[PDB]
RNA sequence: AUU
């Protein structure tokens, strides 16, 4: 509608998540169309700015020395526009690590080059952002089934390296999606599919998991939920808009100083789940942040 | 010993770029311009965009010739003063951020660019109530 | 998906 044009984007209404739609083609009335970006601003700076503007309205846990990891941070340009926006948005001092299959120049504290499947860490993270997208998905299309490349890695990374209370923003499209990732959204206190207004002509969305509970609060069928997502995109045209990019006065993420505790799994009662759900608690150890990128050795 | 003696006479990025622009070569593109209020302090290099009405804020790494060329920084520690920070560039020079960060210096006193904000060398103002 |  009209009032949506001034929002950073549109979140999938909850009623769509309760339907049992059959999958079919995503057909957008404005497919391909471009929005008018501010002078000299790259599409990904505008896209990440709107993603962050929407994340500001959620109950994200924001501790001191917050840990953020950004997958799919590189570009054919050789720079990291999204990382530059995340570093602008996040409190100063926040540890930011980014990664991509191809080499690039970044503002992150550390950058890992190689397939995400080669990335290891003995630490838990507070926020996981992924803009990963396989070129194979586009050039050569096929029956729209659940994709298992970098998505299997992200599902595993969320189940083992995300702190309880932590959140994720994972990029999906009509063809770049995974049934297990949708199932994992049921392991958060809340979730949605968010469409940036500057890219509303694309089937792209960010699956946002807010406050990880480490267990399913809802059983979600991933194939049905992606059909529900496509039904929403097909029946609710979103107008292309860059309007939210012109007011950056309340952009920075507020440093809430959210408590971090190293509680066991047997000390996670309903009282703790309630605090995790309001973004008032992070559960993980606070050891030295150690990351690495596997190197394939051969002659 | 003899390897560092050769490098201090051969590979010189700063010169090669200034001469490349002197020839007429297209300045490095894809510098990451940030969205900001343009009501900032206007300092040269900052932990967050601080552009004023007369400047553009860019991600530091994208405006560093050394970072963009994937070569070592010209200092022992190999530390970068732009990477992880934001550089404010005068709008009139925003077409070549890399060239601007090389040809100018930051005032260690006020933190503004020399000749583009730094007013530490102006005559003393009469005191104001 | 890197307008
Ligand atoms: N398996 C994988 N591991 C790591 N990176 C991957 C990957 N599959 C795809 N990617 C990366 O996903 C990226 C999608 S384009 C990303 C644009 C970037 N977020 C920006 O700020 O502009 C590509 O750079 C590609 O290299
Ligand atoms: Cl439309
Ligand atoms: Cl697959
Ligand atoms: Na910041
Ligand atoms: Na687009
Ligand atoms: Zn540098
Ligand atoms: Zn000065």
């Amino acid at each position: 509608n009209s009032s949506q044009a001034w929002q950073p984007g549109v979140a999938m209404p909850n009623l769509y998540k309760m339907q049992r739609m059959l999958l079919e083609k995503c057909d957008l009335q404005n497919y391909g169309d471009s929005a008018t970006l501010p002078k000299g601003i790259m599409m990904n700076v505008a896209k990440y700015t709107q993603l962050c503007q929407y994340l500001n309205t959620l109950t994200l846990a924001v501790p001191y020395n917050m840990r953020v990891i950004h997958f799919g941070a590189g570009s054919d340009k050789g720079v990291a526009p999204g990382t530059a926006v995340l570093r602008q948005w996040l409190p100063t001092g926040t540890l930011l690590v980014d990664s991509d299959l191809n080499d690039f120049v970044s503002d992150a504290d550390s950058t890992l080059i190689g397939d995400c499947a080669t990335v290891h860490t003995a630490n838990k993270w507070d926020l996981i952002i992924s803009d990963m997208y396989d070129p194979k998905t586009k050039n050569v299309t096929k029956e729209n089934d659940s994709k298992e490349g970098f998505f299997t890695y992200i599902c595993g990374f969320i189940q083992q390296k995300l702190a309880l209370g932590g959140s994720v923003a994972i990029k999906i499209t009509e063809h770049s999606w995974n049934a297990d990732l949708y199932k994992l959204m049921g392991h958060f206190a809340w979730w949605t599919a968010f469409v940036t207004n500057v890219n509303a002509s694309s089937s792209e969305a960010f699956l946002i998991g807010c406050n990880y509970l480490g267990k399913p609060r809802e059983q979600i069928d991933g194939y049905v939920m992606h059909a529900n997502y496509i039904f929403w995109r097909n029946t609710n045209p979103i107008q292309l808009s860059s309007y939210s990019l012109f007011d950056m006065s309340k952009f920075p993420l507020k440093l809430r100083g959210t408590a971090v505790m190293s509680l066991k799994e047997g000390q996670i009662n309903d009282m703790i789940l309630s605090l995790l759900s309001k973004g008032r608690l992070i559960i993980r150890e606070n050891n030295r942040v150690v990351i690495s990128s596997d190197v394939l050795v051969n002659n | 010993s003899t390897v560092l003696s050769f490098c201090a006479f051969a590979v010189d990025a700063a010169k090669a770029y200034k001469d490349y622009l002197a020839s007429g070569g297209q300045p490095i593109t894809n510098c990451v311009k940030m969205l900001c209020t343009h009501t900032g302090t206007g300092q040269a290099i900052t932990v967050t965009p601080e552009a004023n009405m007369d400047q553009e804020s860019f991600g530091g790494a994208s405006c560093c010739l050394y970072c963009r060329c994937h070569i070592d920084h010209p200092n022992p520690k190999g530390f970068c003063d732009l990477k992880g920070k934001y550089v404010q560039i005068p709008t009139t020079c925003a077409n070549d951020p890399v060239g601007f960060t090389l040809k100018n210096t930051v005032c260690t006193v006020c933190g503004m660019w020399k000749g583009y904000g730094c007013s530490c060398d102006q005559l003393r103002e009469p005191m104001l109530q």
